[PDB]
């Protein structure tokens, strides 16, 4: 059976083949559980503040046409589309506060510094004096001066410093509470690649409060965790509270080795660091980390990254910090829910599992056009078989995004590069515009008219691996229905070649730590979690509220 | 001029839609009060607002060799109109509508997006073309429809009549002469008489007429000469791009 | 020259003016006009003394809907302009007899002032004509009232606006083509981030000179971004000449052939029997009942067709009068033209691709705005590497008053100071002299 | 000649050579090598070709610790640097024997190249050379190996790096002494964002070359920013002289006269002597055992602060052969000169205010850093109009080994390419010999 023939019937009465329904008799709103309860909170917002909100009666009247449920794909849990929408999803805003918090910090140039320039000592039990005084400091408490007032413990339990490293033995000496385990948490070959990248390099993974995080901006972190890690090296090895050599710390902890989650945008979209649109797409697939839980299944691997950047660029992103309103929640629910893309892009992988063999293909054009357009012509004809389905995602944009990523992660899976999995994106794109004689809204392929060309040139604002592109390269800077899934492109081969990262080693181990709030080897299953009101998430002010 | 590839009846619909010496097949007729009610931009026998003042009222060779529509002699708003194709048979589909927009009429400005394909000129000048629009057999009255707003229903299934869903209903079906009446504008706005659209065409002559593949009719994958075209076009624009 | 290929050049009403002209005589890098034209841009700025005397008197400085009471400075600006403009001079020039030129306009309510290249010469971008400029204002009003060190802060505030609180010069009674150049989409886009209506206002909405001069500053950014060096250097060059330049009388001639009953299509229609014609393409398969076209030279294939998608602009916009079909036109003709020959489109989908957001960040709600706020600059409209702004600037010198922000709502200071230099205003003339005194040369 | 004052010129080594040299001959605006030094600082890039085979050897591409395992390309580009460069240099040129300069260093693992001067006579600002350069060297490689379509764009993030998802060129092999425009803290500003770090690897650690190329870049600034404009032209000119360019050897003879045993107390006794002795200063007022000193040359008076305030840096962080305190005598020099005149310290308190946060972000937890890595584009060292920055070259080039973040740290390229160009690693010998020839132009 196709994956989404469940969901499907979940959702309607008929059977998914069947091409007529009615309409126009199911109560309008009234049909939906929680247009009721949007209804009634409505009213009880009106009536407290004076003002009129929520109104069922502005404009058109939703509900003519089935009001869907949706299911979370990889789960049994079905909800509504409203409770995937990342303002009443908890756990959708807390996985954005958890890597906007996060900065990673290297102890490599500081540990020089200690020993040459102050002619101190480093070893493991320093680090562990230093760690133990910096997870006191980070969260905003003092260590050096008088009469210091400090951030409630309780309101910022969240922040935290752990370390990292490759060397097992210098692992082992460090107090293992602040530790992220390489050996624990990525299986055997994945941990071996790593402790290799990262080699003797010692880094830290540094959170601040989510609080902190929402009531200031991403560049807020980088700034937060280099004050805190100055603090403590001035206290944890004897120097001066302020001398020259001092300067070097702060110097090496804002600028020298420290890598951001996102890099500054320019002024049109002005933001500063550890905003969604400056994290690249190989950032993004190594934050999600399915790869170390699901390796066996490069399918599994690659489309939890596309959820993960689905919700990231398309709701939070692109569709509150470029836009706002309502947002884009069904143009990203299109790509995690109901395992549609899931039904789609397993077809890819076993076909190019039976021809080629996962990647073993060539890359060239000729992989490009083979296993593109067996892809995309399959999950066409299945909008075009199941009414049901074609009904579901009523979006062209939606579908566009769907069967382009199962024919770009697919390609990908065969040849085992980025780029040619990138130029089956956009052949999915061109064929299916011609298939039905659309594609997606107003300026959906923008980008993608552009794409055929821009995948292998090597111009100055044109040319760059997958990888390394974001939400920031030009043609992708607008629009909805690709951020998320090109994330998962870059995903595709590294998942089929086994690879424990796409393009940063060290964003790969921090993430794979269990002291975060949102846990991201199961980012499916967290939102679904959050949908049914059932997530915790952290940086709220109820300790400081009335009753 | 060759327009499109392709040896299906769909690929030889979209060259005939295309195609200005073509002459599209009338299916019904609609009076010159019914398309200005339509439209809803103007009351029947209200003058043309002006943006401008007529032309009359620099010196370019372009200005001099380019002989403006009749709307801008007159300085006429920009006003549209607006149709939605259903995915399941209907005769004109959004990229073949722009397509065919550009090659059979002047001073277009033509848009495409999934649910919705809109055409933006001169408002005596969209008058005359949305005669041909929904007269000729770029339209159906039950998989077509005239919609400004709310386009929600090109790719739903159709009801128990094979009407296409429309969250405002601007187009009913009479169970009792089999015909559609057009009871709103294209904006939603309640007429005071409703517009004869005839009757629906049959499945048989839908899939004759339609411009859309299907599995279910002709498949896109089957036209394989049309499918060579766009996997040419995307190996050229890489190599393209590159060198 | 590194290129064989030649062009004949013509004027804005189809004349011929010099037959068999090297290619590499249009470019930015040759060129003598276009290195004028380039120049003058960086070096001009626009002094509105009317709008620093009524700031002052009103204490209204500093950007929209801002006011100081009790900062209120009753100058008489424009009756002193000659005297305040003549002291500017004296510090904005280096020696006497530079090119500083300061010249007043509108009796005296506005002044053009056109900085020294010597000052460039040793800059490192193009600031020194605002900041120079603005300065010498500032002291030259100052100094001919004798404002008051307490009260001499009001009239940089009148002149330069908040900067430096603000990034950009917020509420500045000055105005320049160019943008700082921190609001660059990226390195070298100086030359794109003009509005097309800056251009359209200063050509005073000739279609050809507007085309020409909009092709000249997106191509030439093209050479300072590094897309047309090497490999691309005759692509960019070819769509220099033929798209913007009117080589070889195409765009007058297709144009012609088509504005009295032509669409889109009939316009593709001649434009491939036109290449066809000349050998730029050949029928290289057939299919069945359908003739599948190649080239040998996809650099001179793009330009035809990139001069065809300027005419079916002309065509298309010129007939309805209005710019904003523009969009459709840049899609369209890109997208039949690709289906009718198998070739690829021009700027091998660029511009399609560009088409498409332009279309829908100009008809829909997300941003953007009317055809004449976009430049090359914009995050909707950089994406092809000149081939698509240059037909807006055609579109938007033809519209006959449709657009709520035309040139006269944001360039209406553009449009009064900027048109009075030649160069600009008629760049068409200049650019073919240029070229055939140094055909001999290349 | 706006001014009538006259300066005696001496090299590096208190020689006199060339008296009575009116002001305006070292002025940026004039002077044909400081002509020379900004036009070399556009168009100098340094390649890195080592670098970009190690990183397509090991796909280490885009940023630090990023790698994308499986696009690995083994190509021997030092092994072809000869063929590359020439092919790169073949793209970069606009015509043969123009300006164009591609060499060769550390047996092909680097290349200087200097992109021609008529690319940047019709473009806006400087990003040219950096993308020129990178496009060309690009092709280059690709033609030297076939690298295949489906590799090259490795190539690209080998040469550029993460540009244009980064606003920089976040992990590129190329260096420039110039930063992208974007980083500009404001408009003209762009001579000023040149680390202090670039500036003494290049001049190889001589104290007066790096504060004359200091003194240099930042008033030359002044000059683009619009501060040297009118009132304060002359102010700017005098400092140029005095405190960069040793004029009529001030700052050598109170380093000499102080250099044994003096410090920065009695560098200002020596320096409001000779003030008095020039006739600069005179004593205005008698208080109770204290005599408060006037000028009416406050530009003058500034100038001959300016020297001694160069000089007691000279003094002071040379006698401790750490450039560390150079943000203390930058602070105290200035704060115990007031109370020991009367009068205003350099830049009117500008370079007191500068030292005082300088000290801090030197000194602390929240920012800056060693006194190398800043720049006149800081955030924490722009508010001194060019009388500050000078003195921070000067110790740097002083210092012995102290600093962590050295040049060598961060500025190793810049060390190994931008110095051999003679123009920039010995600045006052060419200017002083530049500004005697144009004497009489003047
Ligand atoms: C007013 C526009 C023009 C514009 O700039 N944005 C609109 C409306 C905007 C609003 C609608 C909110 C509301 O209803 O009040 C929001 C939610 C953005 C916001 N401001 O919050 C949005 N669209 Ni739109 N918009 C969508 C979509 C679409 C599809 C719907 C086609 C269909 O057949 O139903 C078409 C484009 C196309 O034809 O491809 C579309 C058009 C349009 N989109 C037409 C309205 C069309 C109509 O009259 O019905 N969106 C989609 O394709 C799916 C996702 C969906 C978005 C909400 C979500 O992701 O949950 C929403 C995203
Ligand atoms: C284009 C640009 O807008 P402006 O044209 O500058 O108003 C930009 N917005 C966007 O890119 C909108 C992206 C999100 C909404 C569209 C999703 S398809 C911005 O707000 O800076
Ligand atoms: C100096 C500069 O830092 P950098 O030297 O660039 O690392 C600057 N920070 C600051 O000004 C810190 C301000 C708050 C801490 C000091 C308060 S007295 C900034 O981050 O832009
Ligand atoms: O109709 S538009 O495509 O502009 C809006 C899409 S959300
Ligand atoms: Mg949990
Ligand atoms: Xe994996
Ligand atoms: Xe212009
Ligand atoms: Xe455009
Ligand atoms: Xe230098
Ligand atoms: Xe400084």
């Amino acid at each position: 059976d196709k994956l989404f023939i469940n969901a499907l019937k979940k959702k309607f009465e008929e059977s998914p083949e069947e091409k007529k329904t009615t309409f126009y008799t199911l109560g309008g709103w009234k049909q939906s559980e929680r247009k009721t309860e949007f209804v009634n909170a409505g009213k009880e917002v009106a009536a407290k503040r004076g003002i009129p909100q929520y109104n069922p009666d502005i404009g058109t009247p939703l509900g003519q046409r089935v009001l869907m449920p949706y299911q979370v794909s990889t789960t049994d849990t079905y909800v509504e589309g409203d409770d995937l929408h990342f303002v009443n999803n908890a756990a959708m805003q807390q996985m954005w506060d958890d890597i906007r918090r996060t900065v990673i910090v290297g102890l490599n140039h500081a540990h020089a510094v200690i020993e040459k320039r102050l002619g101190k000592e480093v070893t493991p039990e320093t680090i562990t004096h230093y760690l133990e005084t910096v997870n006191h400091a980070m969260p905003g408490a003092a260590v050096v001066q008088e009469h210091m007032v400090e951030t409630h413990p309780a309101l910022v339990a969240d922040s935290y410093v752990k370390v990292f490293t490759g060397n097992d033995e210098i692992a082992d000496e460090i107090d293992p509470a602040f530790v992220i385990d390489i050996n624990k948490q990525f299986p055997e070959d994945q941990a071996e690649t790593l402790k290799a990248e990262v080699g003797d390099g010692i880094w830290q993974v540094v959170r601040i409060p989510t609080i902190v995080s929402r009531t200031c901006d991403g560049a807020t972190t980088s700034r937060w965790s280099a004050m805190q890690i100055g603090m403590s090296m001035i206290s944890a090895y004897k120097q001066a509270a302020g001398e020259a050599a001092t300067g070097d710390f702060a110097y090496a902890a804002k600028h020298a080795e420290v890598i951001h989650m996102g890099t500054y945008l320019p002024v049109r979209r002005a933001r500063g660091e550890n905003e969604p649109g400056g994290v690249p797409f190989g950032y993004l697939a190594d934050i999600c980390q399915s790869s170390r839980v699901n390796y066996e299944d490069p399918v599994r691997v690659s489309l939890d990254v596309v959820a993960t950047g689905a919700m990231l660029y398309d709701q939070i992103w692109l569709g509150s910090y470029m836009s706002g309103g309502v947002g884009f929640t069904q143009y990203a629910t299109a790509a995690y829910t109901d395992n549609i893309l899931d039904d789609f892009t397993y077809f890819g992988k076993e076909y190019v599992e039976d021809k080629y063999g996962l990647c073993e293909a060539p890359n060239n054009m000729d992989t490009v056009l083979d296993v593109a357009t067996e892809v995309t012509f399959y999950g066409l004809e299945q909008y075009e078989e199941y009414p049901a389905l074609l009904e579901d995602q009523f979006g062209g944009s939606q579908r566009a995004a769907v069967v382009a990523a199962a024919a770009g992660c697919s390609t990908a899976f065969a040849t085992g590069n980025a780029q040619t999995g990138l130029s089956g994106w956009y052949l999915s794109m061109y064929l299916h515009k011609e298939q039905h004689s659309r594609l997606g809204f107003y300026g959906y392929d923008l980008q993608d008219q552009c794409g055929a060309s821009n995948v292998f040139s090597i111009r100055g604002d044109e040319g760059l691996p997958l990888e390394l592109r974001g939400p920031n390269y030009p043609n992708y800077a607008m629009n909805v229905g690709h951020q998320g899934e090109y994330a998962g492109i870059s995903q595709a081969p590294h998942a089929a070649r086994g690879d424990a990262f796409v393009f940063n080693p060290l964003v790969k181990i921090a993430f794979a730590d269990d002291n975060l709030v949102f846990d991201f080897t199961n980012v499916r299953g967290e939102f679904a979690k959050g949908a049914l009101r059932e997530f915790e998430p952290a940086g709220e002010r109820a300790l400081i509220t009335p009753a | 001029a060759q327009y499109y590839p392709g040896t299906t009846k769909v690929a030889q619909n979209r060259r005939n839609f295309c195609n200005p010496e073509y002459e599209l097949e009338k299916l019904r007729e609609i009076s010159d009060e019914d398309v200005v009610k339509i439209l809803g931009h103007r009351a029947p026998g209200e003058e043309y607002p002006s943006v401008h003042p007529p032309l009359e009222e620099p010196e370019d060779a372009i200005r001099e060799m380019v002989e403006p529509i009749d709307g801008a002699k007159a300085g006429d708003r920009v006003r549209y109109i607006q149709f939605t194709d259903s995915m399941y048979f209907a005769p004109a589909q959004p990229y073949v509508r722009s397509r065919a927009y550009l090659c059979r009429y002047r001073g277009a400005d033509a848009g495409t997006l999934s649910g919705r394909q809109i055409i933006e000129t001169r408002e005596r000048d969209l008058e005359k073309i949305s005669k041909e629009l929904l007269e000729t057999e770029f339209f159906d009255p039950a998989r077509s429809g005239v919609r400004g707003k709310s386009v929600h229903g090109h790719s739903l299934r159709l009801d128990e009549d094979g009407m296409m869903f429309d969250m405002l209903r601007r187009q009913i079906y009479n169970k009792d002469t089999g015909r559609v009446e057009m009871v709103k504008n294209q904006i939603g706005d309640e007429l005071d008489e409703p517009v004869d659209l005839g009757e629906p065409l049959d499945e048989e002559t839908l899939m004759e007429k339609t411009t859309i593949y299907r599995v279910d009719g002709e498949a896109y994958r089957d036209d394989v000469e049309a499918v060579e075209i766009m996997q040419r076009i995307h190996v050229l624009r890489s190599q393209g791009g590159f060198n | 020259a590194k290129f064989e290929d030649k062009v004949d050049l013509y004027d804005d009403r189809g004349n011929l003016v010099e037959e068999q002209v090297p290619l590499e005589a249009l470019s930015p890098l040759r060129n003598p006009a276009i290195k004028s034209i380039v120049q003058g841009i960086k070096r001009t700025v626009a002094v509105n003394l009317e709008g620093i005397e009524n700031a002052l008197k009103t204490a209204k400085v500093g950007g929209p809907a801002c006011k100081i009471m009790g900062r209120e400075l009753d100058l008489d600006i424009v009756g002193n302009a000659e005297s305040i403009a003549a002291a500017a001079k004296e510090m904005i020039q280096v020696t006497e007899d530079d090119d500083t030129n300061v010249e007043l306009l509108g009796g005296g309510k506005r002044a053009l002032v056109q900085v020294p290249s010597a000052r460039f010469d040793v800059a490192a971008e193009y600031s020194a004509a605002p900041l120079v400029t603005a300065t010498a204002f500032v002291q030259a009003i100052i100094n001919e009232f004798d404002v008051s060190m307490y009260d001499a802060n009001m009239v940089k505030a009148a002149v330069l606006g908040r900067y430096p609180q603000s990034v950009e010069y917020m509420g500045a009674n000055i105005a320049t083509m160019l943008d700082i150049p921190q609001k660059l989409e990226g390195p070298g886009y100086a030359l794109r981030n003009i509005m097309v209506n800056h251009v359209v206002a200063a050509t005073l909405k000739n279609t050809l000179q507007a085309a020409a001069l909009s092709t000249i500053l997106e191509q030439t950014a093209m050479f300072e971004m590094g897309d047309a060096v090497g490999a691309f250097e005759r692509m960019h060059l070819l769509g220099l000449a033929y798209q913007g330049m009117n080589a070889d009388n195409l765009v007058f001639d297709l144009v012609k052939a088509n504005g009295k009953e032509g669409t889109v299509g009939s316009v593709i229609a001649d434009l491939v029997e036109r290449a066809l014609e000349d050998g730029v393409i050949k029928v290289e398969k057939e299919l069945t009942d359908y003739k599948v076209y190649g080239t040998d030279d996809l650099a001179m294939w793009n330009a035809y067709a990139a001069a065809g998608l300027m005419a079916a602009t002309m065509v298309n916009q010129g007939a309805a009068r209005a710019a904003q079909g523009v969009s459709s036109t840049l899609l369209y003709y890109n997208d039949l033209i690709e289906f009718e020959t198998g070739l690829p489109s021009v700027d091998f989908g660029k511009v399609e691709g560009t088409a498409v957001g332009f279309s829908f960040f100009s008809h829909s709600i997300y941003g953007g705005g009317g055809p004449g706020i976009f430049n090359g600059n914009h995050i909707v409209t950089r994406h092809s590497k000149g081939f698509a702004i240059p037909c807006v600037a055609a579109a938007m010198a033809l519209d006959a008053g449709t657009q709520m922000f035309s040139p006269e709502a944001t360039s209406g200071l553009i449009k009064e100071v900027f048109s009075q230099v030649d160069e600009f205003r008629e760049p068409l003339k200049y650019v073919v002299e240029a070229a055939a005194e140094i055909k001999n040369e290349i």
